[PDB]
């Protein structure tokens, strides 16, 4: 047991674990973190990528993924590589993944790092994969995946004895987080918790609403740089809920985005906005749309059009992207701006409740959960509170376990 | 009695004994069981068990049936007691053995019947009503019913076991006024005392919180001293037996000069000392409370009130038993400061209040709570970074920390206090994670800080540019409890700063007047109520939304709208037009005319409320009827006088008779005054004066529906 | 580290209803209600036993209310603001948007019989709701850190549920008003495999095994075709709109043009209450109602709404047609005594009104009591689908409980108890 890290970042992990004989590579996304290094649709935006100068690709046996928010680097370990072995995921995993695929690419094709891909590698990735179910144990180890109610298809992964935790939630419309199924264990990797540690998720919720409702209430338009597929439905299951409860009255919904018609498996859903969406486009309106990095796709002609005026809006929800610095290029600005990340993750009051139920033996956690936040480094409460200490490692580093 | 009521007694009587019948509703008979008090104290009772002797073959059935129900038994016991509380009816009541034989083990003592809480409860109740004599304390000490409420004090139910408690109180104190009784009570309270388990200690620290305090007599005095030496032992054991009881025992000889005049302040001081740090609060206010007590006491008194307080105020930058608890664990933390604060803040409106009373310093320390609930603060010690990590979003203190520093405004002082006070209460309502039962309180702490500052000087503008942008944001919350909250803060603040110019260029200059108006048409009815009497306030101080627009709008609610609470808000607006003077004829008729058209009895009670306004700005002559009865409010007062609603008859009874006086002073005045004469109105007042259930509470109407059952009529959800 | 129970009401009763529940360290009050049929301080429970200590916020944690019932509720804008109570009041949702308008119902009755001195007013009824904070069935929610409550799916009313309290090991659920007959109307009951330590259910209809809806249906007919007029006294929300549903459903299949009237005053849930009830399981014959056309001959359906007959249309309405061999009113609900709808269901055909007058009744009395309870087969069915450690009886009558009593302690061998009214019941964990 030789927990080689290939990637520090805390929510979008890279670890590869060693065994007896066999090799599992687990949660292999990308890092989105660099592509707003550079200037927006000057240069291409280039993506970072886990570092495999640790160890080879043709050594890897196995490829697991627990959810869709980190596998858009699939491509560069399966193809670019000499990896040759399986790849497990889940069914609405990898159906909702294919759909950030073709939107990145889409976005830009339109006109160590490494460039960005293209349509011929995706699909000879998302060949290789087979689909399993909650609870239908596979066998090498025999690895199976459980419910972790954090998105639609997304799951921890127990091997034995040893068990994974990246990205689950506990707050729910999923499959429960389970917890028994994954005590009495060795060690427990624990990864993939909440960024915003303090602020709770409710009131944020009711935060974007709020933001929202006053702009439109005003005159103003309002532009939402989100994802396809992922914390939109929330947004969206509580707008339709806040618009029936608050009186938000006739005001349109236009979700325009190039692969948005498979996205949804009174909200328009255009393909673009070179086509009838110039005719029917009535303002005071809202536009979920674009990329969260504000670097590329339909956002950056929203936000140069929209941007001169005080009466207009946009709102942040991904918790992945400091808006300041997304936002630096277009200064100066009159445009208003505001923060309201919702995040449904493990807060820390949750996690330690979980260690007192599921009580393992031995934990690991990367270096951002040992020791309190670099804002409030007073607050200890802020930090994995286990005993014995947690096992913690850094990008590039091999732990002994 | 009557003679409607007397004759139907003896029918009375027999159903209730009657095994055949089904048992008596226990509602009826606690109905009638009031009845009789009301007799028997205005006349005498042993002339009434003479002319009617029916009542003595209920009671005496009571020992004989053997099968009578369970609730049955009571009512005669307590019918028992309230009979024999005179003395003539003591003694005319024994010739056959009947009190002694109810209460005593031949009746329902000592069958198998005493184990329903419903006949002891009965029982304690039944005594309580006779033990009013010389002659009945006798009856008590003799054959023994002292060592039964002994046993009765040690229940299971809180309802009889409290119950006999009372009666103790009321048998001790009737035996002196040591005679028999008196010295029986008092060893066997003074032996409970001595006891070593819980529930005998508090039954006797009950007896005694209840004599101190009902009689003040001098032999009270001599019951102080004997006691006090093993009162003050009680404060020895490794846990005080009945804290809450011991505690409210002092307090209550505390508040009395004749016992305070040596070894009670001894024990006070000695408690302040060894009482939990949860009872050392409660003891320390009540002291506080006092205006006579050493002054060597009450310092430390305040000075164990403060102590929570001093420990936050030390752990942030700017005692064991106290740091102990705040970090203890997060339960015992949010339970220490939530009490504090309450003592607090019952203590500052008190004249009585310690000096001098800390005022810059108290604020500083409930600024410094606030921050640390929200999550903002800087600790300075690891008692303090573990503070950070316990308190942060903790509601229940939050809530008690912002209902005090609203208290702490009322007493004078620099303005560097409101500049503070301000700047933190703004920051709970530009903030996500308040929750809506915290920003009520926000908005209530922020409206007391506003309206006691020493036109509006050179500060007071510039809270205001910052804080109607949160205004904004409020009004557009997703629950209907804060755009409410929201729209009472509006309306309060339009209600005392509507006249300065510097509050109208700063809230016409900001989006707050458009909002407020959008808000004529939110789904929940609460908000509509909210909105129209904003917009009410609003408009009479000229500052609509950028003028009969308005009254077009409000109208249509009136009319066309579903709810009541809408409608009734929009008549409270336009009466307050009407009596302002914000044609006049025509608002008046149209507005009468859906009052009267109107389904809810808060509609049409304001609409003659909006008649009397406009009654008393009209009252040459025969115009000023001619146009009284053009607006139609003689149609209105005469239809509303004959209506399903007493309430709604009353007022325009009231109205009437108001314009029946007027017109005398001074159609035609001679026709319509007729009109008024024709029909009868003392007559009408002095029948809607009284309560909707004159006849069917009546004790003949109460009596028919016990003895005449036989129908369909069991107990089911209302 | 023992469980505590208090019924302070409800206990051998159906007036009050209010039940202290001491969890290991909680404190927690269940279905705060009322007892109507009094006017003084004995309608409400007595909460001095409880304020032998520090204030309420101090010593309780929560109060839960099932239904919006008012022997159920109907204490509410008193607890919290009389006495004094800050803290979350868990409802649902239906509940929440019921309680504000039966509570203000009510308070009309009260100012009338002249029975406001320890009352609540409007303006209390409006901070009380603001307390609230409703929740969504299945959806656990977070009360104290340790204190986890979750709602069930009860039925007999729009908005009745059954909670779940947990504190870790120990484990109590309220049971409130609960059907298990899947009625056409709501549906039964459905609790999961939870196994706590105590169960709280209720005992109304203990020793009783769709006849009423037809012959609901017969006797209006019956009393239509003779041009005679039905006459329904009943509460604004309630049992109201589950008639009006079933008269216009067997008027348009048989083809009836006699008209039939509704009018509250305080709200047009006739087409809002079906809002609320359509994410849990518009009208043509229903018309407004006004005192105009209560006397133009021909056969009629009137819905009155000020209660059990008591003071206000019904009783005004009720007093006309009551010289007619003819008519007939219908009693949909239990009258408590001192209201003239308790005399007509029981006896007395000669009245009094307003004098020294005596009106006799004529008309057909009928009592269709449509409320939906669980029974001696429901009850048993759902301890056994429940499985608890024990179980307790509340909310019914002093004998059937006695027998049931009998029922579950031999056939299910567990140990059930049947506490008075303030006899407190201790049970280790
Ligand atoms: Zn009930
Ligand atoms: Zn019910």
């Amino acid at each position: 047991m030789k927990l080689y890290c290939l990637s520090g970042h805390p929510t979008l992990p890279c670890n590869v674990l060693k065994f007896k004989s066999t090799t599992i590579m687990l949660d292999c996304g990308l890092d989105m973190t660099s592509t707003l290094n550079f200037l927006p649709l000057d240069s291409v935006p280039e993506f970072c990528l886990p570092e495999t100068e640790l160890i080879d690709l043709s050594t890897v046996d196995v490829i697991l993924i627990s959810n869709y928010h980190c596998m858009m680097a699939l491509p560069y370990i399966t193809e670019h590589t000499g990896f040759t072995g399986t790849v497990y995921a889940t069914e609405p995993t990898v159906q909702i993944g294919r759909l950030l695929m073709e939107e990145l690419v889409n976005f830009i094709e339109r006109v160590t790092w490494r460039r960005c891909y293209t349509m011929q590698e995706v699909n000879s990735a998302l060949s290789k994969i087979q689909l399993v179910g909650y609870s239908q144990k596979i066998e090498l180890v025999q690895v199976t995946p459980l419910s972790s109610g954090y998105a639609l298809g997304s799951s921890n992964w127990i091997i034995q004895k040893v068990s994974y935790v990246s990205g689950s939630s506990l707050l729910t419309h999923p499959q429960p987080m389970d917890q028994a199924s994954l005590k009495n264990s060795d060690v427990l990797v624990l990864t993939g918790l909440t960024q915003i540690p303090t602020a709770n998720p409710d009131g944020m919720v009711g935060e974007f609403c709020s933001n929202l409702a006053l702009t439109v209430r005003n005159g103003g338009n309002v532009l939402v740089p989100c994802y396809p597929s992922g914390v939109i439905y929330d947004l969206l299951e509580c707008l339709y809920q806040y618009i029936d409860s608050a009186g938000l009255s006739s005001v349109p919904l236009y979700f325009i985005s190039p692969v948005a018609n498979s996205s949804l498996e009174k909200l328009k859903h255009y393909p673009s906005i070179h086509g009838d969406f110039s005719n029917d486009f009535r303002q005071p309106c809202v536009v979920f749309t674009g990329h969260p990095s504000l670097r590329f796709g339909d956002v950056v002609h929203f936000m140069e059009l929209w941007g001169k005026s005080s009466l207009n809006t946009v709102i942040f929800t991904e918790p992945d992207f400091s808006y300041l610095e997304a936002l630096a290029p277009y200064q100066p600005l009159a445009m208003k701006c505001i923060y309201c990340p919702i995040d449904t993750r493990l807060n820390f009051i949750q996690v330690s409740k979980l260690l007192k139920e599921v009580q393992p033996l031995h934990v690991v956690c990367p270096e951002q959960y040992t020791q309190p936040p670099p804002a409030q480094s007073h607050r200890m409460d802020l930090m994995i509170d286990c005993q014995p200490p947690a096992m913690s490692y850094r990008r590039a580093e091999v732990l002994a376990l | 009695m009557d003679p409607e009521c007397a004759q139907l007694l003896p029918a009375l009587c027999a159903v209730l004994v009657d095994p055949r019948q089904p048992v008596a509703d226990d509602t009826c008979l606690e109905k009638l069981l009031d009845w009789f008090k009301t007799v028997t104290e205005g006349e005498s009772s042993v002339v009434l068990l003479q002319e009617h002797p029916c009542l003595v073959e209920l009671l005496s059935h009571v020992l004989k049936v053997q099968d009578l129900s369970s609730g049955v038994l009571s009512f005669s016991l307590r019918l028992a007691g309230t009979f024999a509380a005179q003395e003539n009816c003591f003694q005319y009541l024994q010739q056959g053995e009947l009190l002694p034989g109810l209460f005593g083990e031949p009746g329902p003592l000592g069958r198998a019947t005493w184990a329903v809480p419903t006949v002891r409860s009965g029982w304690i109740q039944g005594l309580r009503s006779l033990a009013q004599h010389p002659s009945a304390l006798r009856f008590l000490a003799d054959h023994g019913a002292v060592d039964t409420i002994f046993s009765l004090q040690g229940d299971s139910s809180l309802f009889v076991a409290s119950a006999a408690s009372q009666l103790l109180v009321h048998v001790l104190a009737l035996s002196m006024r040591w005679p028999a009784c008196a010295q029986k009570i008092m060893d066997h309270v003074e032996e409970s005392l001595c006891s070593a388990a819980t529930p005998k200690v508090t039954q006797a620290l009950n007896v005694l919180t209840t004599t101190f305090g009902r009689c003040q007599s001098p032999w009270t005095e001599a019951l102080w001293v004997r006691l006090s030496p093993r009162v003050a032992c009680l404060l020895e054991r490794d846990p005080i037996p009945a804290a809450h009881s011991f505690v409210d025992l002092l307090l209550c000889v505390a508040r009395s000069p004749v016992f305070s005049s040596g070894s009670l302040w001894e024990t006070v001081a000695r408690a302040l000392s060894c009482l939990g740090p949860t009872h050392m609060g409660p003891l320390a206010l009540g002291i506080l409370k006092l205006e006579h007590c050493p002054q060597a006491l009450r310092t430390q008194a305040f000075q164990v009130l403060l102590q929570p307080l001093a420990c936050v105020l030390k752990a942030t930058v700017q005692d064991a038993t106290t740091v102990d608890t705040l970090l203890a664990s997060k339960s015992s933390c949010a339970g220490l400061l939530c009490r504090t604060l309450a003592h607090l803040e019952e203590l500052q409106p008190l004249p009585q209040r310690p000096s001098p009373w800390p005022q810059a310093s108290l604020l500083g320390a409930t600024v410094t709570v606030l921050r640390l609930c929200d999550g903002s603060a800087a600790p300075a010690s690891s008692v303090g970074g573990h503070l950070c990590g316990t308190l942060a979003g903790c509601v229940r203190v939050q809530r008690a920390a912002l209902d005090f520093l609203g208290t702490l405004s009322q007493g004078t002082g620099p303005q560097e206090l409101v500049t503070q006070a301000l700047a933190v209460l703004l920051e709970c309502l530009e903030s996500p994670g308040s929750s809506p039962t915290v920003l009520k309180k926000a908005f209530q702490a922020t409206l007391r800080w506003l309206l006691s500052s020493p036109d509006l000087g050179p500060l007071i503008p510039q809270f205001l540019r910052e804080l109607f942008p949160v205004l904004q944001k409020r009004l557009c919350h997703p629950c209907w409890e804060v755009r409410d909250s929201a729209l009472e803060f509006l309306t309060q603040l339009s209600r005392h700063w509507g006249g300065q110019a510097d509050f109208r260029c700063a809230l016409l200059a900001s989006e707050v007047p458009q909002l407020a108006l959008q808000l004529l048409q939110d789904p929940e009815s609460y908000v509509r109520a909210s909105a129209v009497t904003a917009m009410g306030q609003l408009s009479s101080q000229g500052l609509h939304a950028p003028r009969q627009s308005l009254f077009l709008e409000l109208l249509h609610i009136l009319s066309v709208d579903s709810e009541g609470f809408p409608r009734r808000a929009v008549m409270q607006v336009f009466t307050e037009w009407l009596r302002d003077g914000h044609d006049t004829e025509q608002f008046v008729a149209t507005v009468l005319q859906a009052a009267s058209r109107d389904l809810d009895w808060e509609v049409r009670a304001q609409g003659l409320e909006l008649a009397l306004v406009f009654l008393g700005q009209t009252l040459p002559l025969t115009e000023a009827l001619r146009a009284l009865c053009h607006v139609g409010l003689f149609d209105f007062a005469f239809c509303a006088l004959f209506d399903c609603d007493r309430p709604v008859a009353q007022k325009s009874c009231d109205l009437l008779l108001f314009l029946r006086d007027k017109i005398a002073s001074y159609q035609e005045p001679e026709a319509v005054l007729a009109m008024l004469r024709s029909l009868d109105l003392e007559g009408l007042r002095s029948t809607l004066a009284e309560s909707s259930d004159h006849v069917e509470k009546s004790p003949q109407s109460l009596l028919q529906d016990m003895l005449a059952t036989g129908g369909f009529l069991e107990a089911d959800c209302y | 580290p023992e469980i505590r129970v208090t019924p302070l009401g409800a206990g051998q009763d159906v007036g009050r209803s209010c039940i202290l529940v001491s969890i290991a360290g909680k404190n927690v009050m269940l279905d705060c209600g009322m007892h109507m049929g009094f006017n003084d301080d004995r309608r409400f429970p007595d909460f001095s036993y409880i304020t032998q200590n520090g204030r309420l916020t101090d010593f309780l944690d929560c109060v839960i209310i099932s239904h919006f019932h008012l022997d159920h509720c109907g204490a509410l804008p008193y607890f919290s603001e009389m006495v004094g109570y800050d803290g979350p009041i868990y409802m649902t949702h239906p509940t929440q948007a019921i309680c504000p308008i039966l509570l203000e119902d009510y308070r009309k009755i009260a100012v009338d019989k002249k029975g406001e001195a320890n009352f609540f007013t409007s303006q209390m009824i409006k901070d009380c709701m603001k307390k609230v904070v409703a929740v969504h069935l299945h959806q656990t929610v977070q009360v104290d850190d340790e204190l986890e409550i979750k709602a069930y799916y009860a039925g007999h009313v729009l908005g009745a549920a059954m909670f779940q309290i947990k504190v870790g090991s120990e484990s109590v659920v309220y049971t409130g008003d609960y059907n298990m007959t899947p009625d056409r109307h709501l549906g039964a009951a459905w609790i999961d495999k939870c196994r706590p330590n105590l169960l709280i259910t209720e005992s109304t209809y203990a020793t009783t095994i769709r006849c009423r809806e037809r012959d609901f249906l017969k006797k209006v007919h019956e009393t239509v075709e003779r041009g005679g007029k039905v006459l329904i006294p009943v509460f604004a929300l309630g049992r109201a709109q589950e008639l009006c549903i079933l008269l216009e459903t067997f008027w348009e299949r048989m083809n009836l043009k006699v008209p039939i009237y509704f009018s509250t005053g305080l709200t047009e849930k006739a087409n809002h209450y079906y809002k609320l009830f359509i994410p849990w399981t518009e009208f043509k014959h229903i018309k407004a109602f006004d005192r105009a056309f209560a006397d133009n001959p021909g056969p009629m359906v009137v819905f009155a709404t000020p209660g059990m007959l008591h003071a206000g249309q019904s009783l005004q309405i009720f007093r006309k047609w009551a010289g007619n061999e003819k008519n007939m009113v219908i009693m949909p609900g239990y009258c408590v005594q001192g209201t003239v709808g308790h005399k007509i269901l029981s006896g007395q055909r000669k009245l009094e009104m307003e004098g020294r007058q005596v009106l006799e009744v004529k008309m057909q009395v009928e009592y269709m009591s449509f409320s939906a309870h669980a029974d001696a087969k429901g009850i048993m069915q759902l301890v056994g689908q429940a499985e608890p450690e024990s179980v307790l009886l509340v909310h019914g009558e002093a004998k059937k409980m006695e027998f049931l009593k009998q029922k579950i302690e031999q056939e299910l061998r567990v140990n059930c108890y049947m506490p008075a009214n303030g006899e407190t019941v201790t049970l280790p964990t």
